[PDB]
RNA sequence: AGGAGUGGAGCCUGCGGCUUAAUUUGACUCAACACGGGAAACCUCACCCGGCCCGGACACGGACAGGAUUGACAGAUUGAUAGCUCUUUCUCGAUUCCGUGGGUGGUGGUGCAUGGCCGUUCUUAGUUGGUGGAGCGAUUUGUCUGGUUAAUUCCGAUAACGAACGAGACUCUGGCAUGCUAACUAGUUACGCGACCGGUCGGCGUAACUUCUUAGAGGGACAAGUGGCGUUCAGCCACCCGAGAUUGAGCAAUAACAGGUCUGUGAUGCCCUUAGAUGUCCGGGGCUGCACGCGCGCUACACUGACUGGCUCAGCGUGUCCUACGCCGGCAGGCGCGGGUAACCCGUUGAACCCCAUUCGUGAUGGGGAUCGGGGAUUGCAAUUAUUCCCCAUGAACGAGGAAUUCCCAGUAAGUGCGGGUCAUAAGCUUGCGUUGAUUAAGUCCCUGCCCUUUGUACACACCGCCCG
C-alpha cells in the first residue's frame, strides 16, 4: 500500500516530475 | 383531541428523516446501510439493515440496548414501546451507500485513489450489477481541485426508469487539506421476481417468444379419441 | 452549578447508560429532571465536563446531544455517589 | 465591512472585588467566662433561614442578606 | 404578418451614486437589478452608539474550610428595579477564584484552497469504445454525396461491422366510455307529508339506481382507412370516420466554466479574533435617509366609459385558526353562543369582469387618482421616520408616449377576479386557479445567434494572435 507508478505518471506527465515519474513507471514495469 | 392527516402524514416522514441521520452519524463505520419502520399497534419495531452485524448489537448486546433506551428519549416513546433489530443487507455489492462507505474508508487509510477506485468497481461488477460508475473529486493533486470517474458498464441517464433501475449515493470524506466528495452510482439487473434489481422490464426492451417448431400435416387423419 | 444539580445530573445518567439534551441553553428545564428544577444549560455543561475526561462518548444530530457512559464513567461515578458496588446501569442489566 | 478598532472608553470598569473578613462569628455571640452568651445580632423571623441567620445592623435599619427583608 | 405592450406620466419596489455614527452585505451583458423565499418597527441583524454575562472544557501550580467562592435591601449612580459600580455587613460551602498551557464560539476573511447544490454552454443533437481497412502515425474511416425527420430520426449509399449513452421510449397531467366496481362524508328519479298560485320549492322523510359528483380497473389512436406526391422506401399533403389525427410538463449525454453560494447547515482546510471579545445578551438607532441617473412593475389618460341600483355564473388551495348564527355600530369594528383536526363546518365557496335600467355629455370634465389636514378602530411589549384599515375633506401629473426595445401561434395573447408562500399585524411580488376570449401566420435565412462541409494560414496562451518600422 505505498503510492502508484501509473498514476504519478498519468498526473504528473507533463509537469516539472515528469522526468521521474517516467523513471519510476519503467522500474515497476521492468 | 388529535392532529389532522395532512401534518399527520408529514409528521410521520420528518420523523423518520432524523432517525436516518442520527443511525448514519452513529453506525455508519460499521455497514449502515438502511432502516425499516413497522408500527405495530403493541410494539414499534424498528429494523437496521447493515454489513457487521456483530459490530451493532456488540458484545453482550451492549450497544443495541443503548440505541433502544436512547431512541425513546428523543422520541417521546412509552417505555418498551419501540424495539430496535439489526439485520444483514442481502447482497453488500448492489448497495450504492455501503460502496461509497467502503471507498471513504479506503481514502481516509492511505490507499491510493486509483487503486481504489477499481476495487469498488470490480467488487460492483462481479456482484452481478449491470453498470456502475464512481466519481471521487476535491483537491487530490495540490492546491487546485479536479474529478477523476471511474465508469464500467451500461448507466442510463434519462427518464422515469432511472428511479429504480440505479441506485445512487454522496458522500464526504474529509482529509487533512480539505474535503472530498465520493458518489456511487449502481445500474441494477433485471432478476424478474428476485429480491435484487426491478423486477419491471426496460421500457424500451422488447422480448420477442421463439415459437415451437411444429410439422404442417400433408394428409388428412383424424383421432378418434 | 448547585451541588444537589450535579448529584441530580449525575446519578440519573448512572440508572441508564444514556443522555439526552436538545442544544437550547435558555430552556428553563430539562423534561427528564422536572420537579427538581435543573436547567437544560447545566445538563450540557456538565456532559461537557464528564466528556473532556473521557468517561464518556457524545453524538449530536438535529440540535440534539446523545451521550453514552463509557467503562470509566461507571467505574468514575461509583464513587462520587457513593454507590454500593450491587448497582449496574440498565444498559448492562439484560441478555 | 472593514475592522476599525476603538477601544476607547471611560478608563476602564473595576469588577468588585470582595473583602477578606477572618472570623466574622465571632461578633455575634458576646461570650464571658461564666459560660452565659450575647447575641450581639438581630435575628430575622422567617422560615427559610430562622433560628441562625442574623440580620444587618446598618445606621438606620435591619437587613437579612438571604430573606432581603429590612427593617427600618 | 400582426396583437398586447415597455421606453413618456404618478406611485410601489430593487441597483448605482450622494449623504450618514451607521445608512451591514453578496451578485454587474445574455449567464446582476420584485434576486439571496431579502414584503427588515422589536427580534431577524450582520451595521452604529453604549451597557451586563461567561455559557474560558480539561491538565498542572497557588491560596483557602481559623473559609475558596456566592448572592443580596437601602442611599448614590445608571437609560434601566443593570449588587454593573461606590458606601455599607449578612448569606453562600468547595460547584468556584487566580497564573501557565490549549480549548471553544464567530452571518469574521478567502467560491482563486474545497465538498454539495444550482446556473450556463444546451434543450441544441451531440458523444464514444471494440474488431477490421489506410498510414510516417501525429491521425483517419465508421460518425457519409443525397432524400427525410422535432431529432447522428430513418431510408439509402457504403472498407466497414456490430454496439452504447443522448434523442425517442418512460412518469404525471387534459380530453372519451349511459360498458365494469361502488357510495349517508355525492347525488338523481319516484312517492308521500307540507307551503303557495297542474306548476315552483337547496321545505321534511323514505324506496330505483349510479346519468350527473367522487376514484379504481380495463379499453381507446396506430399515419390505421381513402385519394394524391415521393429513385412507389423513409416519409409528406388533403379527406372520411372518430372524444381526440401535434395537449402541457418532469427527467435528461461526453466535455467544460477559475460562473454563484464559506450569508443554509454540528459541510469543511488554512488565516484572524477570543474576556474593556469579531462570542453572547440587553437598550436605542440604521437598513427606508435624496440634488441625480438605471431596470421589473401597478394605475391611468375615458362615452367600446365612470357613477348609482338590479339581475346572474367558477376552479385550484388553505384551516386548531377557518368561521356559520344572533345583537350594537355608517364603517373599519365590537359582545354571546355554535361547527370543524374537515367531500361532515366556513360553503350549494351567491367572485370580478359580463349582463339590464339611470345620471353624466367632450371638458384636465362627475376621467384619474398622487399629495396633504382633521377624526375613529384594530395587531402588538412598543406604531411617533404616518404598521394596517375606515370616515369627512384635498384634489397634482397624465389628452396614448422620441431613439430604441420585450413577449407571443389557439382555451394561446390580452382583460378579470380567487387561493397559496411570506404573515402577531400585512401584497402593487411570486407561485398556481378558473372566467371572457381574439387579430395575424402556417414561411424564410434578410437582421440576431448557433451548427455543418470545402478552402487559406508565418495563429496554438489559439486574431484581445503574430509581426515590420
Ligand atoms: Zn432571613
Amino acid at each position: 500500500l505505498g503510492t502508484d507508478p501509473y498514476e504519478d505518471f498519468q498526473e504528473n506527465w507533463n509537469t516539472k516530475h515528469s522526468s521521474g515519474v517516467t523513471r519510476e513507471l519503467m522500474r515497476e514495469l521492468n | 383531541v388529535q392532529i389532522s392527516k395532512k401534518r399527520k402524514f408529514v409528521a410521520d416522514g420528518i420523523f423518520k428523516a432524523e432517525l436516518n441521520e442520527f443511525l448514519t452519524r452513529e453506525l455508519a463505520e460499521d455497514g449502515y446501510s438502511g432502516v425499516e419502520v413497522r408500527v405495530t399497534p403493541t410494539r414499534t419495531e424498528i429494523i437496521i439493515l447493515a454489513t457487521r452485524t456483530q459490530n451493532v448489537l456488540g458484545e453482550k448486546g451492549r450497544r443495541i440496548r443503548e440505541l433502544t433506551a436512547v431512541v425513546q428519549k428523543r422520541f417521546g416513546f412509552p417505555e418498551g414501546s419501540v424495539e430496535l433489530y439489526a439485520e444483514k443487507v442481502a447482497t453488500r455489492g448492489l448497495c450504492a451507500i455501503a460502496q461509497a462507505e467502503s471507498l471513504r474508508y479506503k481514502l481516509l487509510g492511505g490507499l491510493a485513489v486509483r487503486r481504489a477506485c477499481y476495487g469498488v468497481l470490480r467488487f460492483i461488477m462481479e456482484s452481478g450489477a449491470k453498470g456502475c460508475e464512481v466519481v471521487v473529486s476535491g483537491k487530490l493533486r495540490g492546491q487546485r481541485a479536479k474529478s477523476m470517474k471511474f465508469v464500467d458498464g451500461l448507466m442510463i441517464h434519462s427518464g422515469d426508469p432511472v428511479n429504480y433501475y440505479v441506485d445512487t449515493a454522496v458522500r464526504h470524506v474529509l482529509l487533512r487539506q480539505g474535503v472530498l466528495g465520493i458518489k456511487v452510482k449502481i445500474m441494477l439487473p433485471w432478476d424478474p421476481t428476485g429480491k435484487i434489481g426491478p423486477k419491471k422490464p426496460l421500457p424500451d426492451h422488447v422480448s420477442i417468444v421463439e415459437p415451437k417448431d411444429e410439422i404442417l400435416p400433408t394428409t388428412p387423419i383424424s383421432e378418434q379419441k | 452549578m448547585p451541588k444537589k444539580n450535579r448529584i441530580a445530573i449525575y446519578e440519573l445518567l448512572f440508572k441508564e447508560g444514556v443522555m439526552v439534551a436538545k442544544k437550547d441553553v435558555h430552556m428553563p428545564k430539562h423534561p427528564e429532571l422536572a420537579d427538581k428544577n435543573v436547567p437544560n444549560l447545566h445538563v450540557m455543561k456538565a456532559m461537557q465536563s464528564l466528556k473532556s475526561r473521557g468517561y464518556v462518548k457524545e453524538q449530536f444530530a438535529w440540535r440534539h446531544f446523545y451521550w453514552y457512559l463509557t467503562n470509566e464513567g461507571i467505574q468514575y461515578l461509583r464513587d462520587y455517589l457513593h454507590l454500593p458496588p450491587e448497582i449496574v446501569p440498565a444498559t448492562l442489566r439484560r441478555s | 465591512k472593514k475592522r476599525k478598532k476603538k477601544s476607547c472608553t471611560t478608563p476602564k470598569k473595576n469588577k468588585h472585588k470582595r473583602k477578606k473578613v477572618k472570623l466574622a462569628v465571632l461578633k455575634y455571640y458576646k461570650v464571658d467566662e461564666n459560660g452565659k452568651i450575647s447575641r450581639l445580632r438581630r435575628e430575622c423571623p422567617s422560615d427559610e433561614c430562622g433560628a441562625g441567620v442574623f440580620m444587618a445592623s446598618h445606621f438606620d435599619r435591619h437587613y437579612c442578606g438571604k430573606c432581603c427583608l429590612t427593617y427600618c
